[PDB]
RNA sequence: CGCGGGGUGGAGCAGCCUGGUAGCUCGUCGGGCUCAUAACCCGAAGGUCGUCGGUUCAAAUCCGGCCCCCGCAACCA
RNA sequence: CGCGGGGUGGAGCAGCCUGGUAGCUCGUCGGGCUCAUAACCCGAAGGUCGUCGGUUCAAAUCCGGCCCCCGCAACCA
RNA sequence: UCCCCCGUGCCCAUAGCGGCGUGGAACCACCCGUUCCCAUUCCGAACACGGAAGUGAAACGCGCCAGCGCCGAUGGUACUGGGCGGGCGACCGCCUGGGAGAGUAGGUCGGUGCGGGGGA
RNA sequence: GGUCGCCUCCUAAAAGGUAACGGAGGCGCCCAAAGGUCCCCUCAGGCGGGACGGAAAUCCGCCGGAGAGCGCAAGGGUAGAAGGGGGCCUGACUGCGAGGCCUGCAAGCCGAGCAGGGGCGAAAGCCGGGCCUAGUGAACCGGUGGUCCCGUGUGGAAGG
RNA sequence: GUAGAGCACUGAUAGGGCUAGGGGGCCCACCAGCCUACCAAACCCUGUCAAACUCCGAAGGGUCCCAGGUGGAGCCUGGG
């Protein structure tokens, strides 16, 4: 639906290492993507200040996409919460502008990290999928330095049509993660 | 004594009590057992004193099983009050028992030791008692 | 004497009974307009011919005669089949 | 009605008859009330206001 | 356990359900549509019109407007004026739009 | 049993009604003054608010029950 | 329900009476002096003159609405 | 007129959960794209249209068995409407119609009604 | 000393009803959205993952029939929505009301349908406030606004 | 929706198995060893208690239809 190298590198490559590897008989039970929802969570624009937006539009600039609000599940003393507030942000990126934000971080943006060691391998799911997160915001420069402000990060899950944690590796591990162990 | 630990509500009403009992009707756990033959309401108060008993009887030995738990709050009014303006006050607690119903019974030691620390037990209690043996019918059920 | 220095209760009351109930027993004739039944919440569903007001009082809609279903995990129903 | 809760009576315009009367706050919406109210002297529907009551 | 899917059908259904009048329910799949025209109480279909039996095909929607009137002639000869419109799970619009509005000029009543 | 009162940095007092707000005075520890001590001047230290459980997103606070303290009737012809 | 007068720095507050600068003394930091603590002497800090809204070259002073607290006068089936 | 799919009820878990197999010929699902109508507090996930390359892996349809769920008698007992009895009292017992709950033996991976399509 | 009206549960003995200075708890408000409707969404929770970030902030995955939610107490009810989100809205209309619940009285309660004129929806339809059951007061005496009915010889005005 | 009975829900509950936490060890005290005739949540087993708990549930009671029922029955309007 684009021409992208990652969507292509997938298909004339990615596919067919794991066919060979866990011999699979059907097309469509190959493991595969199905969304990125990155969630700015910030927490520090509650009862806080205006300015949560003037993130949701650097995170624009991230992942091409407008990210969308999220609330105060329940309210909490310890954290200032009242049911309503706002805490944090999230996108979900479907279809090809999931591609080309990976096409972009698994070789541009994770190596921009300082004291950067590969990525943490327990942390698969259980039934196919994975996630983390990250602090630094300018680790893609889409987003400038001179947009200078508070540095704030992201968690990141990747959900996958995956149907145990082993094989899942093999996909994320041959579309280029680096794994520290 | 033997206070549940935690109530749903605190008084409760008195009851009647008729007929026979409706479980414990069996040992399960000793090999003896102390057997109910007329209803009562059993204290804190006699449960605690008839588990000492024996407890002193075969010191150092045994296993006291006890199947009856007094949950029922024993309510009464002070003296020199007259009838009504509130409910009575809680003092002590107590279990239902109809006959048939087993409270006591202890596992592994002499027949004869047995047999006297369910006796003198028996003597704590402020009804009628028979002691029982293990049985093929109880384990039957 | 005998009363001297006691005291009381903090509780002691009681609502006024509401008389609610099935009102009407399958099998009676009735007129349109006939509560069949009074209750809280939804003990009974309104079937063929037969309203419900904002307190869950169920009435006939037209003539004919109470008749009782009970339809299992959807519940009871109360309808009237009019005689035509 | 308390003091917060105003008790008040549905003004008019299209007649400056009041037909209409019913409860609002004061504390949480301060201005003037606002309903639809078809009346049985102009025979026509209107937009209403307020007064006190 | 329940799908939002078949939640949203009870829902669209059960309330047309309660007044009386005739049912026109709607299926629709990613190549034909169908309808059929049912009394509830004894639980029986009048007239069945669909894309499939009456062949058509040439564009979805437009397929669909036909598949409406047909309806509509189907059981005009048969007596039905009076029937409501069961829009399944699915938003009145387009597809399921045409289908009425075919019924609907076709002398059908709803 | 019953009425109503106050329990809070070592002593003595606010903060309770109106639910997010540890206050004052001594006292204390540590710096000066003075040959020395106090006085006196200069900084700091110090309590899950009787206690179980309670409701709120949270409890000094709103809330029920024994544990305390305190006036407190109990007429008994 | 009806009539008297009002906020101006955080308090207090005449200016307002009379149409021209937002102000007296109380409070802070600072300097003076200081046995200290005083009072004293210098200085700045500080405000939107309840609110809109208006007559005017102009308004704290003047008019309308209002608002909010003080008060007064009655009435309460 | 038997068979198979699609729609839709009726029954209310004996129908369900999980498991093994399975069917794309037709229907159905995924599916191809996001121009158009329609849609997302972000995203064509859903809802929406335009189609038809692939696929029955998912979902679903149909078969299989009792691990769970669930239905679960007969016999007997509890209690009991009516009528009686012996006890100083506590409480027990008898005739007479009625008769559980638990538990045992067991049952169950459904039965169906009109309409439509498609091969005997 | 405590109590006095209304609501919830129990006592109350499987229709209703039922006492006690019997065991327990709540009301004297609240909301122009928390109302109307048309549309869409489905919980509490538990295990794995999750930069800050924790027992719980927001996130992802399977797991789950209702144990969450439904303004406040309790009960019944409830996702096949009564709960959560949005678009448009004001039926929180008027003129009425078959028939019934309850019932000593007076009260209270439920209400299809007809007219008028609106709202939301293509539409079938639904709306005479709120999931329901508390959130209150007879008659008398007055206040305010309409009407244009009475008004002491007639017309006014006073007064009703 | 009661007697009974039951534990599916709200709670109680005694022994046992499992098992977060907590406590005594003690290795050691920087993090960490994971060992416990001690306490102990959630859960599983045996075994039980509840007016304001009910997965279930009697006899019975209510009431409408039909039939029996001529009774100091019944029904309406009135006077005491
Ligand atoms: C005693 N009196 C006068 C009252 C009577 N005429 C006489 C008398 O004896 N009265 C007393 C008589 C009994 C009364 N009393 C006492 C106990 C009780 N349980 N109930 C009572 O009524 O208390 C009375 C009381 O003090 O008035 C005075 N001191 N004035
Ligand atoms: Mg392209
Ligand atoms: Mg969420
Ligand atoms: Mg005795
Ligand atoms: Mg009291
Ligand atoms: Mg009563
Ligand atoms: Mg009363
Ligand atoms: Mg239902
Ligand atoms: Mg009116
Ligand atoms: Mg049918
Ligand atoms: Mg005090
Ligand atoms: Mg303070
Ligand atoms: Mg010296
Ligand atoms: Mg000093
Ligand atoms: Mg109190
Ligand atoms: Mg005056
Ligand atoms: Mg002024
Ligand atoms: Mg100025
Ligand atoms: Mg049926
Ligand atoms: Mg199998
Ligand atoms: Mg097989
Ligand atoms: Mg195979
Ligand atoms: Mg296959
Ligand atoms: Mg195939
Ligand atoms: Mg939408
Ligand atoms: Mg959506
Ligand atoms: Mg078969
Ligand atoms: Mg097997
Ligand atoms: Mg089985
Ligand atoms: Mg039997
Ligand atoms: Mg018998
Ligand atoms: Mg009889
Ligand atoms: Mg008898
Ligand atoms: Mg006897
Ligand atoms: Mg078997
Ligand atoms: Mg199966
Ligand atoms: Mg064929
Ligand atoms: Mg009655
Ligand atoms: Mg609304
Ligand atoms: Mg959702
Ligand atoms: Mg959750
Ligand atoms: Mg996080
Ligand atoms: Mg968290
Ligand atoms: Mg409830
Ligand atoms: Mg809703
Ligand atoms: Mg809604
Ligand atoms: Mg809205
Ligand atoms: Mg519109
Ligand atoms: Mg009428
Ligand atoms: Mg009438
Ligand atoms: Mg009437
Ligand atoms: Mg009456
Ligand atoms: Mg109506
Ligand atoms: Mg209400
Ligand atoms: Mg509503
Ligand atoms: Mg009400
Ligand atoms: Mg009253
Ligand atoms: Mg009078
Ligand atoms: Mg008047
Ligand atoms: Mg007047
Ligand atoms: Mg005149
Ligand atoms: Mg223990
Ligand atoms: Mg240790
Ligand atoms: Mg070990
Ligand atoms: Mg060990
Ligand atoms: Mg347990
Ligand atoms: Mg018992
Ligand atoms: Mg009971
Ligand atoms: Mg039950
Ligand atoms: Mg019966
Ligand atoms: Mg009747
Ligand atoms: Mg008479
Ligand atoms: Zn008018």
């Amino acid at each position: 639906p684009l021409d992208l190298a990652l969507k292509r590198k997938y298909y004339e490559e990615v596919r067919p290492e794991l066919i060979r590897r866990f011999g699979y008989q059907n097309v469509w039970e190959v493991p595969r993507l199905e969304k990125v929802v990155i969630n700015q969570g910030l927490g520090e624009a509650k009862e806080d200040a205006r300015i949560l937006e003037k993130a949701a539009q650097e995170l624009a600039l991230i992942t091409g996409q407008k990210p969308a609000v999220t609330r105060a599940k329940k309210s909490i003393s310890n954290f200032k919460l009242r049911k309503g507030m706002p805490i944090g942000l999230r996108v979900t990126l479907r279809r090809d502008r999931m591609w080309i934000f990976l096409e972009k971080l698994l070789n541009v943006a994770l190596p921009r990290i300082r004291d950067f060691r590969g990525l943490n391998p327990n942390s698969f799911d259980g039934r196919g999928n994975y996630n983390l997160g990250l602090r630094e915001q300018l680790i893609f420069p889409e987003i400038t330095y001179d947009m200078v402000d508070a540095l704030r990060g992201m968690d990141i899950a990747v959900v996958t049509t995956a149907e145990t944690d082993e094989e899942a590796r093999a996909l994320l591990e041959l579309l280029g993660f680096p794994f520290r162990k | 004594m033997l206070m549940p630990r935690r109530m749903k509500y605190r008084k409760q009403q008195r009851g009647r009590l008729k007929g026979a009992t409706k479980g414990g009707d069996y040992v399960a756990f000793g090999d003896f057992g102390l057997v109910a033959l007329e209803p009562a309401w059993i204290t804190a108060q006699q449960i605690e004193a008839a588990r000492v008993a024996m407890v002193r009887h075969f010191r150092r030995g045994g296993k006291i099983f006890i199947r009856i738990f007094p949950d029922k709050p024993y309510t009464k009014k002070p003296l020199e009050v007259r009838m009504g303006k509130g409910k009575g006050n809680v003092e002590g607690y107590v279990a239902v028992v109809k006959p048939g119903r087993v409270m006591f019974e202890v596992a592994g030691v002499t027949e004869e030791q047995a047999m006297e620390a369910l006796r003198i037990a028996g003597h704590k209690l402020p009804i009628k008692t028979k002691i029982v043996r293990r049985d093929a019918y109880d384990e039957a059920q | 004497a005998h009363k001297k220095g006691l005291g009381s209760t903090r509780n002691g009351r009681d609502s006024q009974a509401k008389r609610l109930g099935v009102k009407r027993y399958e099998g009676q004739v009735v007129r349109a307009g006939n509560i069949l039944v009074r209750q809280r919440g939804t003990r009974f569903k309104p079937g063929k011919n037969v309203g419900m007001g904002r307190d869950f009082t169920l009435f006939a809609l037209v003539d004919g005669v109470v008749e009782f279903q009970d339809r299992g995990r959807l519940g009871r129903y109360v309808h009237v089949r009019p005689l035509a | 009605a308390s003091e917060v809760r105003i008790k008040l009576l549905l003004e008019c315009t299209e007649c400056k008859r009041r037909n209409y009367a019913t409860e609002k706050n004061k504390r949480n919406t301060p201005n003037k009330l606002e309903l639809r109210k078809y009346c049985p002297w102009c025979r026509k529907h209107t937009v209403h206001r307020e007064v006190k009551i | 356990r329940l799908t939002a899917y078949e939640r949203r059908k009870f829902r669209v259904r059960n309330r047309i359900k309660r007044t009386g009048r005739l049912r026109l329910s709607v299926f629709r799949s990613l190549k034909h549509i169908y309808a059929q025209i049912i009394d509830d109480e004894k639980g029986v279909t009048l007239v069945s019109a669909s894309s499939l039996a009456l062949k058509l095909k040439g564009n979805k929607t437009e397929v669909a407007r036909q598949v409406g009137r047909a309806l509509a002639e189907k059981a005009l000869a048969l007596g039905i004026k009076q029937v409501a419109f069961d829009r399944g799970p699915y938003k009145y619009h387009g597809r399921v739009k045409a289908l009425a509005e075919g019924a609907r000029e076709g002398g059908l009543e709803f």
